[PDB]
């Protein structure tokens, strides 16, 4: 057995707001905004990988 | 029984048309047909 | 804002038909589909219930779900059956039977894909929802079961939205089934948590207003689900027509739900006279103030003597004056402060809507969260608990996928529901 | 199969109006003119 | 263009859907800067200006 | 290192502040409450769940979350229906409400073939624990909401819920959902051959899995730094009454609230 | 220029400025298209475009389209700018979270919008008009919004806010005493001066000097409407003592909290009566301090009178202003605090209210409204923190709000302060 | 018509 | 122009709907590729 | 009246930021 | 004199222009046959021998099916036919195709009608292209196009309008791809670039020209009052008159800082226009409004660098100063602190006309306006994110790679767009 109006006070008391609308993060705050992004090295990467295997087909 | 008189008119319809009139009979006689809110009205006008 | 409605079960369908006449004949549509209307105030909120077609015509935003192809054929057969979508009518081969375990875990899941699919498509169609509106019964299997899922699913895909449950609580004096009290207790508990407002509609006082409030001598099963309709066209009179004091089905839950489990409500229309005795009373605000808080007038059988107001909604339609539309119920409060509870003062919300229903200048539809709900969850409680202790009618469930765990679970939650109920009615400050 | 017919004011339109049923462009219903008004 | 050098001295510009169908913008408010006449020069006024 | 991709969090923390505030689960046990009470109703729900979850039907756990499986129908040569059962974790609209966390499934998706949900049994909860259905339902609401309250009051580092079903683990507004081997492994045992979708794996936000030694087990936390940091964190949170309240006994003194 | 910007938000708010702006073409002789038939005596209300039209410096709130559906659809749908007359789309549902956290959040700023369209239109302001009800949802919460945004927006300009607080016995909803005491922080920190037009009062003056034994809001809003042009009179036309907005607030506004005003007017008599009585100065002030001749349902003999304002219309001369007052101050059952001996503020228009034909008012030489801070105000205020208790005592209906996304602690704050104010209206009227 | 016969006949029915 | 646009579109829906409701493909009127059944 | 100059001579820009709010990572 | 050659390349250049020469030609009075019943129009329009008046268009386009309905249009008699090129296939969405393989046949018949309509010119001010880079042949032709034509015309102005892809909706999936390819000539070859996404003018249109359903004719109509309202300048005599250069120094203040918003005002329908009184200060509030442009760009989230006005009508520089002052005291809107000036002012005696049977109502005074702001770099940022997600691991790239480039102009493009951006970011620091 319960006392439902005690369990009702401390029910919500405790819980907090929800439905809230917060903003989206600014475009311009992202972490790559500004500077080269992290994967265009490994992107260069396998550019360079391709170029070497025709470069190595042509060699042989 | 008899029908019931056609009587579609808000209570604010009724303040705004008889506002500047002193009697009923002055005051246009209240038309069923309601005018245009706008030229084109659509969902967006609502916000 | 629209309501878009689902109607579950026979008795659902059924009255989900007499609710679009009603709507129909409020808002001037045909069973065709032409609009008629005398004012085109009718038609300025006519989206709300209908959607217009490319050539004019307008088509209920409803959607017709049961587990029998007979009703649906003939809920379309009936007078205003032209007027709804093929589409929208949802139908399956094998019906459920009276059981839970068909309406809601085997021949439910197979048929609740195209139900969803049709309310989202309509819930899209929307250009702003208010929210869903479900008709049912829970004694039935198909009313019951699948009703239940497809609250269950409709909450969770839309929790801000609206969701008026409409469901018709059996009766031991009036029953006609053995498994009712298994389908109710199986399913009012999914209603507790996954509706926003579930008032609830007894066949039992809807026949007694039939035998001494109405007078009538051969009412019927079409004529309980007009009385169900009326009510449900005042509670959102004001969402469909301008009124002095407006409100919507949200102001309504808020102004009547303080407390999560508390939704509940009771269940009566004012006026409802006799075709004799119309002429020999007076119809006003006062004789319907009177008239809704009459025990005999409600049409849930829980007489409030016994209960506590928890909150009461008063909808009047028709042009009136707002001191007589509230001193009345202020009169009320004075008079019936030990009927009416201390520690919520002022337990009466009343809305105003400037047009009235068809066929009078003034009505009104009283929604109460009385404490005295909890007497049919009581008698639905001792009838459970006889048909469970011996495992009753259990293997036709058991059968299916259920087991005993949710039937226990079920009784927990109507073990909860009343003394959530109790508590608050005997409670002081 | 036995739906019903057409709507009445549906009726109403139509006689107030295989074939193509609109065969003009963008370009050339966009208005251009200016009315009696 | 961090909001926390972005806004020093102004509020946050709210982005709100309503009013829109796509994404938010923002809206102007009617906030004036205090009054930083050039100095030196005279009190010089084009037309009738809401005083700061 | 202690900064991260290493502090595994368990629900031990989230039990002992249970524990220690005046919240829903100390008004039903009267005081008598503890962690460990805590705990056994955590892992004993997650059994539950992962049971129903095993009998081909969906479990919700209310205002927390819905685990149900996304069944395919594949018509075999006789035209028997064979099954192609795809675990799915989606958060309930209430806790993405409240914690404001996005859900990676959309919802419609996640409820176009998930099987029929029912509620974890309470009753079945408080008999394997020995404590009553009232006492287990003011615990699991409990649990949930300071689940929720981590993040909204600090959060970078991993939260790992263990459940029955899998590990899911909060980041600063989003999540990750493994499901654990143990529980796939038994839902391809017990399928009856129709066939498990393994759900996709993401990586696993903390070195060593979520099945890694969490703070408590590491040495980073203790029962006690967690209670003078929980009162540090309420009065933090507290703020004052804007003019003196009368109070019993005559003391106009404010009071933190 | 030397205009006031009208705002109207929730239902209460936009039926009221139907009211007031019916009234103030009447006034000032615009027809409902928006043409004329020294007249720019109506530039305070009313922006002229070259054409000639006459757009009022007015701006519509609510959330729910049907209200400002409904004056689109009126007479006066050709008077009214398309824009500044927002609609939103569902209701703020009795909800003062509803109204200022997750729904007016995102429309204050078309509100600030379109009321800084105004403000730029506009030359000379003195202050906004704020009419709304704190009982309501929308009223309360994107009220509270509006106010508090306008304060940082506009700085010091002043905000009088016209308010219809739950009355005592005459109650429409049962979250009306939550929704006035959340509101109540904007309405006591973001507004300059605020004035109760709670329904029980109006009902009871209608009923028992209108002779009327059925009006309804149509009457009750002409009541404000009269009150509120009683008010501004003096800013719209010519007078023996002009007063402005700011002129009467600083008087009014004894402290940053003390600053609600009851309301008054006078003579509010039905035609049938109206030529049975000596209409005069004297009799019309006496009329005033009558505690059932008054708009708000608080008996001010209950508490020390601190300020009255009183504005006077139409052939009032200033010595029968004097005598009367020297009356009122001979009649000590209304008594003013010991360091405020003056209490007194006095401004005389030579222009007598015009009834609004169809309505219930009498055409009058003279009338006089009066607008009074007394720490008899503390009834009305300590009745809704009562109810308030109540209902927080055991947390009823407030999962709604928190669920919509406001805190229990700013429940507790709300009854917390207002508290603080229930102490300093007593603070303040107690004897030095 | 065969809707319009099921109602004529529930009509004499209720008749 | 808004009137009349209206009143077109609702127009040619109406033409719209004639067909299809008249349309041999939808109401299976007219064999090797087209064979339904004995008449 | 707040126009804090730079010795070099340069006019900075004025500041309403009260401080720091922590958003840290996660502990009691 | 002062006259300008006006090129229109893909699809949306096309209509555009087609909007544009109509609203030229009611203007000048100029009827569709070319005549005039009973010399501004020399800016746009040239004489000859034969009375009819040809402008100085050219209507470039890779397939045949815009180009073909402009000749069997209403202008068939104004437009010249030899300025109406058009090519045979297009380029398919694909920056490569436009740029590399069908680009290059038809670039050079490009230029030979552009050297034919300059040689016409003696006072030509400048080129004025209309574009869109989420095409393939209005990113790829029109980048070489704007190459060829700055390797050998010099450093002639070029203003090109180019229809930016949108923040979110998308009519195509390789938009990113064309955009940010293209911004390599975008950037190094064109004078001043001009932002015109649709989500902004449809916007502008739903709210304040008050239509339920915009689409791309009035989307064209309104580029087409603000072209008529930038150049109305060297064609009507005005109180203020600034011509391209005029403009395009103040408002490129380092060579890689020359994307612009546009945005004018009054933009109003007929019934909301009789309601208002459109003085200068409240069309100059009405332009300042971040809703108020033709970008879906947000100067609040970010800073002014220079903002030019062109006022047409009874506009005035008394009130023209006025409006400069309220706006210059409203704090939301902040300039930048390295430019204290900001303001370019032009004022036209001419009105805006109105096209018959459109939506714009006529205001006796009207403005628009030319900005360059740090607020640029959101739009970039928003696109190059939908190019990196795009790009993470080479999605419709082989298309690319197959019609004739070398995938390492990909990562070119993104080091070049990164370095956009950080100067966008880093020259609205405070000195
Ligand atoms: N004087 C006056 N008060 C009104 C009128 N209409 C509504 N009210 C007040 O509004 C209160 C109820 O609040 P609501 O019905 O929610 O209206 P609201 O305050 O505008 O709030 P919303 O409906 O959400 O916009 C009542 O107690 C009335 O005092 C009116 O026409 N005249
Ligand atoms: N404003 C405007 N933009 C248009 C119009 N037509 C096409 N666009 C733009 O064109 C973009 C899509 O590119 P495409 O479909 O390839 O058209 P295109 O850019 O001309 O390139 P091509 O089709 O190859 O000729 C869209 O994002 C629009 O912004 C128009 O009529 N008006
Ligand atoms: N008010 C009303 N009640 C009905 C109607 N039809 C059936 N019922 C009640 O519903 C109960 C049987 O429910 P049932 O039809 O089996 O529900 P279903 O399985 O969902 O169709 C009976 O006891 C009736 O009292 C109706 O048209 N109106
Ligand atoms: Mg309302
Ligand atoms: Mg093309
Ligand atoms: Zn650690």
């Amino acid at each position: 057995t319960k006392n439902f109006v005690a369990s009702n006070i401390v029910e919500i008391s405790n819980m907090v707001p929800k439905r809230r609308k917060m903003q989206a993060p600014l475009p311009t705050s992202r972490k790559s905004f500004g500077e080269t992004p992290a994967y265009i090295p490994r992107v260069k990467r396998e550019i360079s990988e391709e170029k070497a295997f025709l470069e190595s087909l042509q060699e042989a | 029984l008899l029908r019931l008189a056609p009587a579609y008119e808000s209570t604010c319809h009724y303040q705004l048309r008889t506002g500047r009139f002193y009697t009923e009979d002055a005051a246009p006689p209240h038309e069923m047909t309601l005018p245009d809110k706008g030229v084109t009205w659509g969902k967006s006008r609502y916000y | 804002r629209e309501i878009v409605s689902c109607q579950a079960g026979q008795c659902g369908n059924q009255i989900g038909s007499k609710f679009w006449e009603v709507i129909s004949d409020e808002h001037g549509v045909d069973p065709t589909g032409t609009y008629q209307g005398d004012s085109d105030l009718q038609l300025e909120r006519i989206n709300v219930y209908f959607d217009e077609s490319s050539g004019g015509r307008y088509v209920p935003r409803a959607v017709l779900m049961d587990l029998e192809p007979g009703t649906m054929d003939s809920v379309r057969a009936g007078p205003y059956g032209q007027l709804f979508r093929p589409d929208n009518f949802i139908f399956g081969q094998s019906g459920a039977g009276n059981n839970w375990a068909k309406g809601h875990y085997t021949e439910g899941a197979e048929l609740i894909d195209s139900v969803l699919d049709v309310c989202r498509k309509e819930a899209e169609s929307c250009d702003c929802l208010q929210g869903f509106q479900l008709s049912h019964s829970l004694g039935g299997g198909t009313g019951s079961g699948m009703g239940t899922l497809l609250i269950s699913k409709l909450r969770e895909e839309y929790p801000d939205r609206i969701m008026m449950t409409f469901s018709v609580i059996p009766s031991p004096r009036v029953s006609d089934t053995v498994v009712e009290p298994y389908n109710t207790t199986l399913s009012v508990h999914q209603l507790v948590e996954n509706s926003d407002e579930s008032m609830c509609i007894d066949n039992e006082a809807l026949y007694d207003i039939c035998f001494r409030t109405l007078k009538l001598t051969t009412p019927t099963f079409g004529d309980l689900n007009h009385l169900v309709a009326a009510v449900m066209s005042g509670v959102t009179c004001c969402l469909r027509f301008p009124g002095q004091l407006n409100s919507d089905l949200r102001k309504l839950a808020v102004n009547l739900v303080p407390f999560p489990r508390l939704h509940f409500f009771m269940m009566g229309f004012a006026p409802l006279t006799s075709r004799g005795s119309q002429q020999y009373r007076g119809l006003s605000v006062a004789e319907l103030t009177q008239q809704m808080f009459d025990a005999k007038n409600m049409m849930q059988a829980a007489d409030p003597r016994h209960g506590r107001y928890l909150t009461a909604s008063a909808l009047f339609r028709g042009r009136m004056s707002t001191k007589e539309v509230d001193e009345q119920m202020l009169n009320v409060q004075n008079k019936n402060s030990s009927y009416f509870i201390e520690w919520i003062p002022n337990n009466i919300k009343s809305s105003i809507c400037d047009i009235p229903p068809k066929g009078l200048k003034m009505s009104v539809t009283f929604i109460g969260n009385n404490t005295c709900i909890q007497e049919m969850f009581r008698r639905v409680g001792e009838q459970f608990t006889g048909m469970f202790r011996r495992k009753a009618f259990l293997h036709w469930y058991t059968g299916e996928g259920m087991d005993e765990m949710e039937f226990t679970e079920a009784e927990s939650n109507m073990n909860d529901l009343v003394s959530e109920y109790q508590q608050y009615q005997d409670a002081t400050v | 199969s036995n739906t019903g017919g057409f709507n009445a004011s549906q009726l109403q339109k139509l006689r107030e109006g295989p074939r193509f049923l609109t065969l003009q462009t963008t370009n050339q219903a966009i208005p251009r003119t200016f009315d009696d008004g | 263009f961090a909001p926390e050098e972005l806004y020093k001295n102004c509020p946050p510009p709210v982005l709100c859907q309503p009013g829109y169908d796509f994404t938010p913008i923002s809206y102007n408010t009617f906030l004036l800067n205090p009054q930083d006449p050039p100095h030196g020069v005279r009190s010089v006024q084009s037309n009738f200006m809401h005083s700061k | 290192s202690c900064s991260g991709r290493v502090c595994r969090g368990c629900y031990g923390e989230i039990a002992e502040v249970v524990s220690h505030m005046n919240g829903v689960y100390m008004l039903q046990t009267k005081g008598q409450g503890t962690a460990h009470q805590l705990n056994a109703i955590w892992r004993v729900l997650g059994e539950q769940l992962e049971e129903m979850l095993i009998k081909k039907r969906s479990g919700i756990v209310l205002d927390f979350l819905h685990a149900s499986i996304k069944v395919q129908r594949i018509k075999r040569f006789d035209n028997s229906i064979a099954l192609k059962l795809k675990p799915q974790f989606v958060l309930v609209p209430d806790f993405t409400s409240k914690f404001h966390l996005k859900n990676v499934l959309e919802m419609q998706d996640a409820h176009y073939h998930a099987t029929v949900p029912n509620t974890v049994s309470y009753i079945t909860i408080a008999s394997i624990v020995g404590t009553d259905r009232f006492v287990v339902e003011a615990a699991v609401k409990d649990s949930v909401r300071e689940i929720g309250k981590y993040l909204q009051r600090n959060a970078a580092s991993t939260l790992t819920i263990d459940i029955g079903v899998g590990f899911v683990e909060f980041k600063d507004r989003t999540y990750r959902m493994k499901w654990s081997p143990e529980f796939l492994a038994r839902m391809k045992a017990s399928v009856g051959t129709d066939g498990v979708v393994t759900p996709y794996d993401p990586p696993s936000r903390t070195i060593g899995g979520p099945t890694a030694p969490c703070r408590f087990q590491k040495g980073c936390t203790s029962e006690n730094l967690l209670q003078t940091q929980v009162r540090d964190t309420m009065l933090a949170e507290s703020r004052l009454t804007a003019a003196e309240l009368n109070d019993g006994m005559g003391g106009s003194s404010y009071r933190r609230t | 220029m030397r205009e006031a910007i009208c705002i109207h938000i929730g239902q209460a708010g936009c039926q009221v400025g139907n009211a007031c702006w019916e009234l103030f073409c009447l006034e000032h002789g615009i027809q409902p298209d928006g043409s004329m038939p020294e007249d720019d005596a109506f530039n305070t209300f009313f922006s002229e475009t070259g054409a000639g039209k006459h757009v009022p410096r007015c701006l519509f709130l609510d959330l729910e389209p049907t209200v400002v559906d409904e004056v689109r659809t009126g007479t006066y749908r050709q008077l009214f700018n398309p824009e500044q007359l927002v609609s939103g789309k569902e209701d703020a549902a009795n909800n003062y979270a509803r109204g200022h956290y997750t729904i007016g959040k995102e429309i204050v700023d078309l509100a600030l919008d379109r009321i800084r369209k105004l403000a730029d239109n506009c030359t000379g302001l003195q202050g906004f008009m704020v009419f709304h009800a704190v009982g309501g949802g929308t009223g309360s919460g994107l009220g509270a919004l509006l106010l508090e945004r306008l304060s940082v927006d506009y700085g010091k300009k002043s905000k009088l806010g016209y308010t219809v607080y739950p009355s005592p016995q005459v109650s429409t909803a049962v979250v009306e005493p939550y929704n006035c005491v959340l509101s109540t922080h904007s309405l006591l920190e973001h507004t300059d001066v605020a004035t109760m037009l709670d329904n029980e009062a109006i009902y009871d003056l209608t009923r028992r000097s209108l002779d009327i034994e059925r009006p309804s809001y149509t009457n009750v809003n002409r009541l404000i409407g009269q009150v509120v042009s009683s008010l501004t009179a003096s800013l719209r036309f010519d007078g023996a003592l002009n007063v402005d907005l700011t002129e009467f607030q600083t008087n009014l506004v004894p402290y940053p909290r003390i600053h609600f005003v009851l309301t008054s007017y006078a003579p509010v008599v039905s035609a049938e009566k109206a030529y049975h009585e000596q209409l005069s100065v004297a009799d019309i002030t006496n009329s005033v301090f009558e505690p059932a001749g008054m708009l708000t349902k608080c008996d001010p003999r209950h508490g020390k009178y601190m300020s009255c304002c009183l504005m006077y219309r139409g052939d009032v001369v200033p010595k029968d202003v004097n005598a009367a007052i020297a009356t009122i101050k001979t009649k000590r059952t209304i008594q003013f605090v010991d360091w405020c001996p003056t209490g007194f503020k006095c401004g005389i228009n030579y222009q007598p209210p015009t009834v609004v034909p169809g309505g219930d008012l009498a055409k009058v030489q003279r009338a006089v409204c009066m607008i009074a801070n007394s720490t008899a105000i503390a009834e009305v205020f300590a009745r809704i923190d009562h109810k308030f208790d109540l209902m927080y005592s055991k947390r009823a209906f407030v999962h709604w709000y928190v669920g919509e996304g406001m805190e229990e602690g700013e429940f507790s704050e709300a009854r917390e302060d207002l508290a603080a104010l229930e102490k300093d209206y007593e603070e303040v009227g107690a004897e030095s | 018509n065969t809707k319009t016969k099921k109602q004529l006949f529930m009509l004499q029915r209720a008749e | 122009e808004a009137v009349r646009a209206k009143e077109v579109d609702t127009l040619l829906s109406l033409q719209e709907m004639a067909y299809q409701m008249d349309s041999d493909f939808l109401n299976e009127r007219e064999k090797a590729e087209r064979y339904k059944g004995m008449s | 009246v707040k126009k804090d100059y730079s010795p070099i001579g340069t006019l900075k820009a004025n500041s309403s930021i009260v401080g720091r709010r922590h958003a840290r990572k996660p502990r009691f």
